[PDB]
RNA sequence: UGACGGGGAAUCAGGGUUCGAUUCCGGAGAGGGAGCCUGAGAAACGGCUACCACAUCCAAGGAAGGCAGCAGGCGCGCAAAUUACCCACUCCCGACCCGGGGAGGUAGUGACGAAAAAUAACAAUACAGGACUCUUUCGAGGCCCUGUAAUUGGAAUGAGUCCACUUUAAAUCCUUUAACGAGGAUCCAUUGGAGGGCAAGUCUGGUGCCAGCAGCCGCGGUAAUUCCAGCUCCAAUAGCGUAUAU
C-alpha cells in the first residue's frame, strides 16, 4: 500500500508517513540501518527549504540531549 | 581475634555483668558476634548463650571495633530481663506478624459492634 | 518537635572586592605553593586566623589583672603553642597578632607529609593522603586538612595495609604480575 | 543647630520619625500605595497570558525595533508589556500562552533604551527561553 | 516493491533506500511535504544511537550551511 | 498593620537598621457565631444543642456532618515532600513490669542551606628557560634545577558492580573486608564573561543603526576592542547565572 498510495491531502500524507514509519522501523536493529537512514534523510531533505532544514536539524539536536537526559 | 574489655560494672540488680567490648581484628572484616560470644565465654568461664552482645561499630581505618556486651547469670534471668528483639536475635523468641495496620483496622472495626459479636467480627 | 540539632555556621568569608589583581595574585601564590585546591581553602584559613585575632583584639583592651584576660589568654596561647604556630618562649598575647597566614598552612597534613619526606612533591602528598596511605599513630587519615599538633607530628607513617608500607600491593601490579 | 540636651530624647526621636518620610525609599516602601499599584503585588514573577505582540522603537540615540509582548496576568488581571530578551526568541511564542514574567532588573523603574517597559519573559509554557534558545529543549 | 522488500544485505538496503527516495521525492512540491518529512525523520531517528543521530544532524546542517552559501551569493 | 508576643535571626568598627508564621515558653482558635452536659480541670469541638454557610446518602418518611492531627487529592498560586515501617528508642496514659500512642523514632522525595572533598600522581626522552665552578663569543653537566608535548611507561586508588559481616524493631546508608573495576585514565565539570567600572582579545568569519548586546556610560550607519560564531584566556568551581524583599 506504500507504493500504490499517492497522497495529496494532509491526513493522507500523515497516513503515508505512518506507513513509511512502520516499514522503516522494522529494520531498525540492522547494523546497516544507521548508514541507510542517513543517506535517505540526506536525499529527501535536499529539496526542503533552509528554514525547514534548520528546524529539522534542531529537531535532532535537542533530542540528542534528551538521550543524555533519559 | 583479640578481645579487650573496657569499663566493667557487675550489676547485682538486673543479675548481670556490664562491659564494653574492644575487638582488634586488623587484617579481617568485622567479626561476627557469635565468635565474640565464644571468645568471651571462653574468657569468663560461662556458657555461650547466656551472654548477649549488641551495637558493634567498626572504626575508620580498619582498626578496632567497639560495642557493648552483657553476661547473665542464667538463661531464666535472661528470659526475664533481656529485650525481646535481643532474644529474638538468638532464636529464643518470635513475634506474630500482622503487624500494625491490620491491627489498627481491626481495632476501629471492633468498635462498631457490641456484645459477643466483637469476636466474630474480625 | 524533633530530636535534632540545626546548629551550623559557614567557615569562610567571600571577599568584598572580587577582581582586585593583588588579592588574586597573593592567594593564587598560596594555592600553588601549598597545594590547595581552590580559593575557598585559602579563605577558610583566613577566617580561622581572623577569628583568633578577633579574640586577642577583644582581650587586649582590658586591665591586665582582670581574670577573664588571665584565663582566656592563657588558654588561647596554650592552644596556639599546642598546634605549633606560636613558639614555646613567646607566649604573650601581643605575639598572636604577629601570626602570618602561612603558619596554619604549614601545619596541615599535606604540607607535613611533603616536608617530612614522605612524598616527592606536595601534590604527590595530597594524592597520597586522599588514597588512604597516610596514618597518624594507628589512625588512618583521609583528610588533607588535618592540622597536626605536635604530639602527633612525631608519628607520621605509612599505613599497615599500604603497598609502600607493610604489604598486599594493589590491583595494578597484581593484574600486571599475571602474565600467563 | 540641633536640640542636644539630656532630657530631649522625645524631640529627637519624634523629629527623625517624621523626617524619615522625606527619604524616598522609606516612603515608597513603607506607605503602602506602591504595593497596590504594582502589577505583581510584591512577587518575584507572575504567570500571564499573551494578548498581542508588539514592537517598540528604542529611545533617541539608539535605532532598533525592540520585540516585546503584551501580557495579561492571571493573578490580578492587570495588563503589562514585557520584553522577550534574546535574538530570535520572538518566534518561539504562540499567542495565548502562559509566560512567566520577571522584572527588568531596576526594581520598578523602566529603563534600558526601551520606553515604558519594565518586564521580561523567562518562560513560555513551562519551558525557559534559554533552553529553547540554545537547542536544548523543544516546544 | 517497497512494501514487499525485506532487505538484509547492505546492497539490498541501498536499493530499498533508493526505492524509498524515489517515492518520497515525487511529492516534494506539496505544501505538506515539509511537515510530513520532519515527522518521518523524528520517527526514524528515535531508535538511533547518540553517535548515529549526531552524524545525521551534522550531514543535514552542513547541507543547510551549504544552502545558505549558494542562495546568498 | 502582608501585627501573635517573647527567648532569638541576618547584617555589623562604634552606633544603628531590618526580620521573627516557624521545633522552647506564653496566648488564641478548630468553617462563622453562640449556649451547655459531665468533670477536680472545658465554654472541649478526634463531646452535645441550635442558627448561618456549604456539602453526602434517601424508599424524599429521614440519617450523618467538620484534616488549622499524620499521609493524601481539589483549588489558589512564582512558591513547598511518601494515602511507607514500628513502639527498639524519648516519654505519656491506664486497674498496669505485661496493653496503647501518625506524640515520637525510622526510611523515602530533597543543590533551601551548612561541613568534608574526587576529576589524576610520578619517572623517562625530546625541546625551551634558569643560574652556573668552565665559558669575552660558538658551547657545556643529572661536573645542578624549572616548565611544556592526545611521545612513551608500569606504580597508587575510588566512582561502581557486588558473597559476607556490622548497623537496626526488620531492612537501608556510613564504617570493616573478599572477588571484579583506569590511557585519550570517553569513568570526557559547569555557569557567566573579555570597551570602562572589573581579572581577561587591540585576533579570524558573518550582519551593516537592520538583528541584537547593554544593571550604568555606551556598541551597531562595510578594519564592530561590545551583536551573531570559532579559537585562545579568566574568574568562581560541584557549582554558578538571573528576578524581588533586605
Amino acid at each position: 500500500g506504500i507504493d500504490a498510495m499517492n497522497p495529496s491531502s494532509r491526513d493522507d500524507f500523515t497516513e503515508f508517513g505512518k506507513l513509511l514509519k512502520d516499514k522503516i522501523t522494522q529494520y531498525e536493529k540492522s547494523l546497516y540501518y544507521a548508514s541507510f537512514l542517513e543517506v535517505l534523510v540526506r536525499d529527501v531533505c535536499i529539496s526542503l527549504e533552509i528554514d525547514d532544514l534548520k528546524k529539522i536539524t534542531n529537531s535532532l539536536t535537542v533530542l540528542c540531549s534528551e538521550k543524555q537526559k533519559q | 581475634v583479640t578481645i579487650r574489655t573496657r569499663k566493667f560494672m557487675t550489676n547485682r540488680l538486673l543479675q548481670r555483668k556490664q562491659m564494653v567490648i574492644d575487638v582488634l581484628h586488623p587484617g579481617k572484616a568485622t567479626v561476627p558476634k557469635t565468635e565474640i560470644r565464644e571468645k568471651l565465654a571462653k574468657m569468663y568461664k560461662t556458657t555461650p548463650d547466656v551472654i548477649f552482645v549488641f551495637g558493634f561499630r567498626t572504626h575508620f581505618g580498619g582498626g578496632k571495633t567497639t560495642g557493648f556486651g552483657m553476661i547473665y547469670d542464667s538463661l531464666d534471668y535472661a528470659k526475664k530481663n533481656e529485650p525481646k528483639h535481643r532474644l529474638a536475635r538468638h532464636g529464643l523468641y518470635e513475634k506474630k506478624k500482622t503487624s500494625r495496620k491490620q491491627r489498627k483496622e481491626r481495632k476501629n472495626r471492633m468498635k462498631k459492634v457490641r456484645g459477643t459479636a466483637k469476636a466474630n467480627v474480625g | 518537635p524533633v530530636a535534632r540539632s540545626w546548629v551550623c555556621r559557614k567557615t569562610y568569608v567571600t571577599p568584598r572586592r572580587p577582581f582586585e589583581k593583588s588579592r588574586l595574585d597573593q592567594e593564587l601564590k598560596l594555592i600553588g605553593e601549598y597545594g590547595l585546591r581552590n580559593k575557598r581553602e585559602v579563605w577558610r584559613v583566613k577566617f580561622t586566623l581572623a577569628k583568633i585575632r578577633k579574640a586577642a583584639r577583644e582581650l587586649l583592651t582590658l586591665d591586665e589583672k582582670d581574670p577573664r584576660r588571665l584565663f582566656e589568654g592563657n588558654a588561647l596561647l596554650r592552644r596556639l603553642v599546642r598546634i605549633g604556630v606560636l613558639d614555646e618562649g613567646k607566649m604573650k598575647l601581643d605575639y598572636i597578632l604577629g601570626l602570618k597566614i602561612e603558619d596554619f598552612l604549614e601545619r596541615r597534613l599535606q604540607t607535613q607529609v611533603f616536608k617530612l619526606g614522605l612524598a616527592k612533591s606536595i601534590h604527590h602528598a595530597r594524592v597520597l593522603i586522599r588514597q588512604r596511605h597516610i596514618r597518624v599513630r594507628k589512625q588512618v587519615v583521609n583528610i588533607p586538612s588535618f592540622i597536626v599538633r605536635l604530639d602527633s607530628q612525631k608519628h607520621i607513617d605509612f599505613s599497615l595495609r599500604s603497598p609502600y608500607g607493610g604489604g598486599r600491593p594493589g590491583r595494578v601490579k597484581r593484574k600486571n604480575a599475571k602474565k600467563g | 543647630g540641633k536640640c542636644r540636651g539630656l532630657r530631649t530624647a522625645r524631640k529627637l526621636r519624634s523629629h527623625r520619625r517624621d523626617q524619615k518620610w522625606h527619604d524616598k525609599q522609606y516612603k515608597k516602601a513603607h506607605l503602602g500605595t506602591a504595593l497596590k499599584a504594582n502589577p505583581f503585588g510584591g512577587a518575584s514573577h507572575a504567570k500571564g497570558i499573551v494578548l498581542e505582540k508588539v514592537g517598540v522603537e528604542a529611545k533617541q540615540p539608539n535605532s532598533a525595533i525592540r520585540k516585546c509582548v503584551r501580557v495579561q496576568l492571571i493573578k490580578n488581571g492587570k495588563k503589562i508589556t514585557a520584553f522577550v530578551p534574546n535574538d530570535g526568541c520572538l518566534n518561539f511564542i504562540e499567542e495565548n500562552d502562559e509566560v512567566l514574567v520577571a522584572g527588568f532588573g531596576r526594581k520598578g523603574h523602566a529603563v534600558g533604551d526601551i520606553p515604558g517597559v519594565r518586564f521580561k519573559v523567562v518562560k513560555v509554557a513551562n519551558v525557559s527561553l534559554l533552553a529553547l534558545y540554545k537547542g536544548k529543549k523543544e516546544r
